[PDB]
């Protein structure tokens, strides 16, 4: 008897390990909506999904739906002021963002508990009448210039943007869905439109209430988070349109049978193969795509890759189902190549179509649907609590696929098995229908056309006959098996009750000559998994260039031999994480705890008597150089992180150091390293999750003995465990060190106000700070200025030193942007002094709040004191202790801090800045006042500049 | 085994 709700779901189907409560219901103006109650939760959340996006943009004004999906944020009727939704976020703690697929607009926010009303009623207007101010308009089209020019180079976006158009000009596919100033603002001028009108129009058309589901999440009663949304939610149009269908498969019949030949950014090799198929969406309940993508993905003995592998010719695959939009899919088989590779694409596909092949004489197989079946079951039961942003806005997205009662499920839960399904999409999967892309530097030059949207040099071609043929005669070949029974599967989820003396930190229950254990047995979220966590120390893995080649090459080797035996344990949710650092090693293990101890002594064994493949040896090394090699693709600001990472640690090897010393690694030479590096350690560990006292200390025994047994490691000298430092910069000082980046047309800038060594009062003078600047940067640095896409700001911490920062990459020249930043900062004092002490201590609450978040998963609380432990801190307690202290400070203290350490005039003002110059750029010379600059001493070499300065202490551990 | 635009 509520005429405002058309209905209420039964029952939502959640985990029985899920405490959160669900509410299903659909309003009269047919909004579909989950609401989710979490009495505990720190941060509530919405997310809105429209069931539009770039796919249906007018053909005339491309990217228009991705634009439009900026300006909502810049005002609505009821809340005309431009940021006053981004700032209202920002001092309640939240924070959003959305996004644009070819189908949907998606928008979401987290904020402090208690203001969810706040921020829901400002989020309502988006749907209801938005602004579009005409001067927004003008400024904002910029950012999302910059957001595609981020991309141009991108190699990624440009097989994404090809794929598009090859296929049926006709088709809605075919369109470029980022736009740009060109087609936002420019083009549309020329051509009379006033586009404020077209985004009024759209708007008005596409955001019907029927085509849109709403999460909520927050610590209110399922009747108060119903009221709520009813409040402010019925209210949206109902202006009832059709859903867009797409029936009609953009690659048609002369789209197949095509070969694609493309020229890269960076150096790599890949061969990407594609099927079109039909909407398999509906078939969710028996999902025969993930059955073959399983099957034709698989990686372990028998698998498709572990041939290619073996013949040299590929390192890696994807494959499987693919989205496309409502009504049309894709098929993909997707490889690197080694040189060899290259070479030999015809019978890497003629393999494809082989184990292909096995599939159809061995027909569909019910213990494969049963294994996942079983495994999705099992992610379901014991799927880790989310975090609320991500949550709500995935959830609304799903909901327009679902029936209510199966949202939280529908992913998960396989219930139907369907050999004619299986069937029926293999018999798609044939070389009448495939389309070929080989990725590859050596087609340079012997191109002939020009994808109009990133300029990417392309071939076509007709697949010979006579090829297509040979791919259809393809025998049974003895090298492709199914895989077998997974002996990884986990079957003993018990529990383990909290024993007498578990403690709310980890505990260091060993400390001796070889290792130093911290434990925590789970007391929070009870699943049936764990977390291992082991930092290996030794001083060869970065003595010199070389050897950190080989400690990398080493454990790359490792990882690929290990791959067949390890690649059951993932599917049964137990991953390991192996990779060297500049002290030595990181190996960790999650998941299921169960098998753990199985996986993990498989590994240290491995590295322990680890023999290395000639010709793996020879592939990996190849690919690391290019890998080495490719950094000179990465973005203007990715370089500025880079420079500045090397100019400000003790010791760092630069890539051109590294690639340099890598012609020198030879066979010979790294069998000889790795006893050599595993000869002496020490080991500091992290174990953490459904594990008792015992357990931990025989896992990090085991790991031990096995090392002493294989490799004969014993200890390292507490005068040895070398922490690398921070440079110390001079009072009154500022550094400039510039380079350039020669594929981007954009330039990148990272500024760098260091302040002194972390500790409590220095901790949260500069994170106070950073709090009250983060939003008004963003918005005066992008949303009034327009500097960039790329706009960022916050604490700097590295070898327990801190600082503020800036990241910006622009259009604009460096010394510009340091300009605006100072300017910015002049802004911000003045704010600071203008600002009531309500506002102030509002920031202190924000950061507060963002601070004590508790962790919602095992992973996040591992993640805390996994920070504690590497920067030997050990502060485990530290959020009561800095909160506690951040509560104390005043306008006064803030203001105190701004002028000792970060004004233009500082007394303590300590600079370095990298600048990062476009491709095009040559050289290095209305808007709120920029003050005079002194002059920069320019970085000419790094090992001087550092040679000539003070290196700070280390952090006293707590 | 197994795009999109940000704000």
């Amino acid at each position: 008897n509520n005429p405002a709700i058309k209905r209420i779901g039964n029952h939502i189907t959640k985990s029985p390990e899920d405490k959160r409560e669900y509410r299903g219901l659909e309003l009269a103006n047919g909004i579909k909506v989950l609401l989710i109650s979490d009495p505990t939760t720190d941060k509530s959340s919405a997310a809105l999904d429209v069931h539009i996006g770039s796919l249906s943009d007018p053909p005339n004004i491309a990217g228009l739906s991705h634009f439009l999906q900026h300006m909502l944020f810049l005002g609505t009727k009821k809340y005309p002021k431009e940021n006053e939704y981004s700032q209202f976020l920002s001092e309640h703690a939240g924070s959003s963002n959305a996004f644009t697929s070819g189908e949907h607009t998606n928008y979401y926010f987290d904020v402090s508990h208690e203001h969810l009303e706040g921020a829901l009623d400002r989020f309502a207007q988006f749907f209801l009448s938005p602004l579009f101010d005409e001067s927004a308009k003008d400024r904002e089209v910029n950012a999302v210039d910059s957001e595609h020019e981020k991309n141009v180079m991108n190699d990624a976006w440009r097989l994404f943007q090809l794929e598009k158009a090859t296929g049926n000009p006709k088709h809605p596919f075919s369109k470029f869905g980022t736009g740009n100033k060109y087609t936002l603002e420019t083009r549309p001028n020329q051509e009379g439109i006033d586009v404020r009108q077209e985004l009024l129009k759209f708007h008005s058309a596409y955001y019907s209430s029927n085509l849109m589901a709403v999460v909520v999440l927050g610590r209110e009663s399922l009747d108060d988070l119903t009221n709520l949304v009813v409040k402010l939610f019925s209210e949206v149009e109902n202006k009832n349109v059709p859903l867009p269908e797409f029936p009609e498969h953009p690659f048609q019949e002369e789209h197949l049978k095509q070969l694609y030949k493309i020229v890269p950014i960076k150096d790599i090799r890949n061969l990407y193969v594609t099927f079109p198929i039909p909407d398999l969406q509906k078939y969710y309940k028996s999902n025969p795509g993930h059955y073959l993508g399983h099957l034709i993905g698989h990686e372990g003995p028998g698998s498709l890759l572990s041939e290619l592998k073996s013949k040299g010719w590929v390192n890696t695959l994807v494959g499987g189902q693919k989205e496309g939009a409502r009504g049309f899919m894709f098929f993909i088989i997707n490889v690197d190549l080694t040189e060899e590779g290259l070479l030999h694409v015809e019978d890497i596909i003629l393999h494809m179509f082989q184990y292909i092949q096995k599939l159809r004489a061995e027909g569909p197989q019910e213990w494969v649907f049963q294994e996942l079946k079983d495994l999705n079951a099992v992610a379901f039961r014991f799927k880790d609590k989310e975090r609320p942003r991500g949550y709500t806005s995935k959830i609304a997205g799903i909901l327009h696929y679902y029936p209510l009662e199966e949202v939280l499920t529908a992913e998960y839960l396989l219930e139907e098995f369907r050999p004619d399904l299986i069937e029926m999409v293999l018999d798609k999967l044939r070389p009448e229908n495939v389309r070929v892309a080989i990725v590859s530097k050596s087609f340079e030059g012997k191109t002939d056309r020009t994808e109009e949207w990133y300029g990417t040099q392309y071939k076509q071609e007709a697949i010979p006959d006579e090829v297509i043929k040979k791919w259809q005669n393809a025998d049974l070949n003895g090298k492709f098996k199914l895989p077998t029974k997974n002996e990884f599967i986990p079957t003993n989820f018990e529990i383990l009750p909290l024993e007498k003396e578990a403690t709310p930190y980890p505990a260091l229950i060993k400390d001796t000559a070889m290792s130093k254990l911290w434990f925590k047995q789970d007391d929070k979220f009870f699943l049936p998994k764990a977390n291992l966590n082991f930092e290996f120390f030794s001083p060869f893995a970065y003595v010199d260039p070389l050897h950190s080649n080989m400690a990398y090459l080493y454990l790359e080797l490792l990882k690929d031999s290990l791959n067949e035996y390890a690649y059951a344990a993932e599917l049964a949710g137990l991953s390991y994480d192996l990779q060297n650092t500049i002290y030595g090693m990181y190996l960790s293990v999650k998941g299921y705890n169960d098998k753990q101890p199985i996986l993990l002594k498989k590994i240290i064994e491995k590295m322990a008597t680890f023999e290395i493949d000639e010709k793996r040896f020879e592939i990996i090394k190849e690919a690391y150089m290019r890998s080495l090699n490719n950094f000179r693709a990465e973005q203007p600001h990715q370089h500025a992180m880079y420079y500045l990472r090397l100019l400000m640690t003790e010791v760092a090897w630069t890539k051109d150091e590294l690639k340099e010393a890598l012609d020198d690694v030879t066979l010979p030479r790294l069998k000889a390293f790795i006893p050599q590096l595993l000869s002496r350690l020490h080991i500091e560990a992290l174990l953490h999750g459904n594990i008792t006292k015992q357990a931990a200390l025989g896992i990090m025994q085991m790991v031990e003995d096995t090392l002493i047994e294989h490799a004969h490691t014993k200890p390292l000298l507490p005068s040895q465990l070398v922490r690398y430092r921070e440079v110390q910069l001079p009072d009154r000082g500022w550094f400039v060190y510039q380079q350039r980046n020669e594929v981007h047309n954009n330039s990148g800038i990272e500024i760098y106000y260091q302040t002194d060594m972390q500790s409590t009062s220095e901790n949260m003078f500069l994170e106070l700070f950073a709090q009250i600047i983060s939003e008004p940067a963003f918005n005066t640095l992008r949303t009034k200025e327009q500097l960039g896409y790329i706009v960022f700001s916050g604490p700097r911490r590295a070898n327990g030193i801190q600082g503020l920062r800036f990241i910006i990459q622009s259009e604009k020249p460096p010394h510009y942007l340091e300009s605006r930043v100072e300017a910015f900062l002049i802004t911000m004092e003045k704010s600071i002094e203008d600002m009531t002490e309500e506002a102030f201590q509002k920031h202190i609450q924000a950061l507060a709040i963002r601070r004590l978040d508790k962790p919602k998963k095992l992973s996040a609380e591992s993640a805390k004191y996994w920070g504690e432990i590497i920067s030997q801190q050990y502060n485990f307690d530290r959020d009561n202790t800095e909160v506690a202290y951040l509560k104390t400070l005043t306008k006064e203290d803030i203001i105190k801090f701004y002028k000792e350490m970060l004004a233009v005039d500082a007394p303590r003002r300590h600079k370095v800045s990298v600048h990062v110059l476009a491709r095009e750029m040559d050289s290095n010379p209305n808007l709120s006042q920029a003050p005079a600059l002194p002059q920069p001493e320019v970085i000419q070499n790094m090992t001087e500049f550092k040679r000539g300065l003070p290196l700070f202490p280390l952090v006293k551990p707590h | 085994k197994c795009l999109a635009n940000f704000l």
